[PDB]
């Protein structure tokens, strides 16, 4: 006699993401060597961590600038990988293919002004719960924030913290909801000296614990 | 036994008190993981459907038991009878994604498709009742197991795997008019 | 050559309660931690044992009361999880999903009267075999019974014993038969002093050896 | 790749007597105990050996009787489980479900006469080969036989031997053939004293080496 088997209903169909392998038909193929080929990356986030890309502000400029020396809200944007200001970044490029994330997102600020121009800036993380963002450094001071001088070192990095009710947040956005909008980031200029035409270039990268979760194919094809 | 009832401390008196003897009990059937581990129907279907265990019938074996808990967690298995190919996307995915093969897509194979899916919500556990809003009654939109889409979805069956239930809530039998018993036809040999 | 197999007729179909698992299609999913989440229950009977729920008497009251100080049958009900008086209890809620049971069912009596009201009650288990229940404490005394005073302690618990010919009883009822009606429980008031408007709240829970047997889905859907 | 299998033609169909088991669908069922339930039997022949049942003679009497004190052939029957005289026995009840047998068949003779009635009987096994059975004790004496007195002990047991060309015999009969008729058993009365209305009750049971071979379902359904 032979082995009895029950060909089971509901099993067997092809699933584009299944964990099995096909049957081979052309054996004994040896490839040209590619040992130590340069620039290899094995995880998208290793790249997203080390290579910050630029934010997009008014008229598509990767920077902000103000002609007045008074306090001003230079820019505000939503803490969403779906944000308009993030739309040209590599981080957002990667994130559109995952349903959820959690973790630190790092902002980088680089001053490009002349030796004779000085400024003092502030960056704040405004969590959800307030109707609109603070329009002044005074009101925003009560939030998690950092202030800095322009000097010998042109770059300043700040971590936007992951603070939410759920353990993960959606990468996409839909309408003002708790799972898809995690507050705002506000960048202010406290004041400046002779920096009317000088700019602050802003870029973003992934933090030490930034994480993307569930693979998706949502682009219109 | 006599006790102070108001405290509400549990009291389990026994037959021994008046000379009886307690008898060995096997309770495997009432075990939560076991009892929830079976396929149950979902009635309101559409070619694009978001998997929501609250879609289970309120008086169904699983439907009622699930309702009799406030919080729960579990993995899942589904059986779908569909025309065309079936695509599933995880919790949080744009509805637009159901149109693409890159997401788990099962090519039609009679008589239907049976799949094992993981819990994908962003919360540590889900709820059958939620006193409040998720937007800046119904349950928050994030309480789901993803969505499925095919040309036509004729049948859906769901099965709760590794189920965990917390915080039990009321569970009701049918109400009785008679004032003596609820009587109904119990199976019995013909003739 | 390859392995010969006999795809067997009568096997393979889907059975809603089968002991197998489906094939996986989306791997590597790590969940948010839920260690030590509170109020977990793993067996329905752990809950049914610790949380008694109320019986339902005339006009849906979870209690009985009498205005006369004489002996009276305050209430009688069928020892059936299908009983009218049990219809709102959690025990009956659970039992409707199992074909059979066996074991102890515990009744709880709580007096709610004022300090100046006293009473003496009796509870009896009348097994099947008599045409109708005893209408007086005297006749019921010959059964398994308990009597008690109202005093410092407001609650009294009594175990309705499982006594039947078969080892299991049906949870549902059909018509007077040996497998679905296991007698009555009769609650009497022997007498009372100034307790005309005072009540006896009754609730029920599962006993140490209470057991439910075979899973069913009998509700109209 | 995956395992290659050859779904074999000619295999897989359901066979009402196959040696396999179905797939289970309702697990965890514990039965009421039935330890030491009485009167269990595990082999039909244990019962057929210990419980003899009655033969059927003229007018359906489980006995023979003669009014004359002379030698007489009280009864003769075919050594066939299909015999008319065996038709109400448990041995024949069992045998109709098997195609073949071999072994000893035991006859039991019990005298029911009064203390004042005596008799002397003879039983003979006539193998095939003679046209008709011996009508007298004298002619039958040359066969395998036993003779006995009626006294204190009312019962006498005799073994009909299995003597045939083949190792097995058919339980059913068709027409006079070597495989289905194995001779006759003849019961004679040598003589008697005052036993005109007294009887000899005859019953049959299976011998130590009686054996039934091949299961069949031949009854008209």
């Amino acid at each position: 006699g032979i082995v009895p088997v029950a060909c089971s209903d509901g099993y067997g169909g092809l699933v584009t993401t299944d964990p099995k392998t096909a049957d081979p038909v052309y054996g004994m193929v040896y490839n040209p060597p590619r040992t130590n080929y340069p620039g290899r990356f094995t995880n998208l986030l290793d790249v997203a961590e080390a290579c910050p890309t630029f934010l997009c502000f008014d008229e598509g400029k990767p920077y902000v600038v103000t002609r007045t020396d008074e306090q001003r809200l230079l820019a505000k944007f939503d803490v969403s990988l779906a944000a308009k200001h993030m739309s040209n970044t590599y981080l957002s490029g990667i994130a559109q293919y995952y349903a959820q994330y959690s973790g630190t997102i790092n902002l980088h600020f680089m001053f490009t002004g002349s030796t004779d121009s000085k400024a003092r800036y502030m960056v704040a993380y405004v969590p959800p719960g307030v109707e609109t963002p603070p329009d002044t450094p005074e009101k925003a001071a009560h939030c998690i924030h950092a202030e800095w001088d322009t000097g010998l070192n042109s770059k300043f990095t700040f971590s936007i913290p992951y603070v939410s009710a759920a353990d993960y947040a959606y990468t996409a956005s839909d309408v003002a909801e708790t799972t898809n909008v995690q507050g705002w980031v506000c960048i202010y200029q406290i004041t400046h000296g002779k920096a009317e035409q000088d700019t602050l270039v802003v870029s973003v990268s992934a933090g030490k614990d930034f994480e993307l979760r569930l693979p998706i194919d949502p682009r219109s094809q | 036994t006599t006790t102070t009832g108001e405290s509400a401390d549990p009291v389990t008196t026994t037959v021994e008190n008046y000379g009886g003897e307690t008898q060995v009990q096997r309770r495997q059937h009432t075990d939560v993981t076991f009892i929830m581990d079976r396929f149950v129907k979902i009635q309101n279907l559409n070619p694009t459907h978001v998997i929501d265990l609250m879609q289970t019938h309120q008086h169904g074996l699983v439907g009622a038991l699930l309702r009799a808990a406030t919080y729960y967690f579990s993995d899942l298995e589904i059986v779908v009878r569909h025309d065309g190919n079936l695509t599933w996307v995880p919790n949080g995915a744009p509805e637009a994604a159901l149109s693409n093969t890159g997401n788990p897509t099962a090519y039609l194979k009679a008589p239907f498709t049976r799949l094992a899916l993981p819990y994908t919500a962003p919360h540590r556990v889900l709820a059958t009742v939620y006193n409040g809003t998720s937007k800046y009654a119904q349950l928050p939109a994030s309480f789901n197991f993803g969505a499925i889409q095919a040309t036509t979805i004729h049948e859906l069956l769901v099965r709760m795997k590794r189920a965990e239930l917390y915080c039990p809530r009321p569970l009701l039998a049918v109400e009785v008019s008679s004032q003596d018993r609820h009587k109904q036809k119990i199976i019995a040999p013909a003739k």
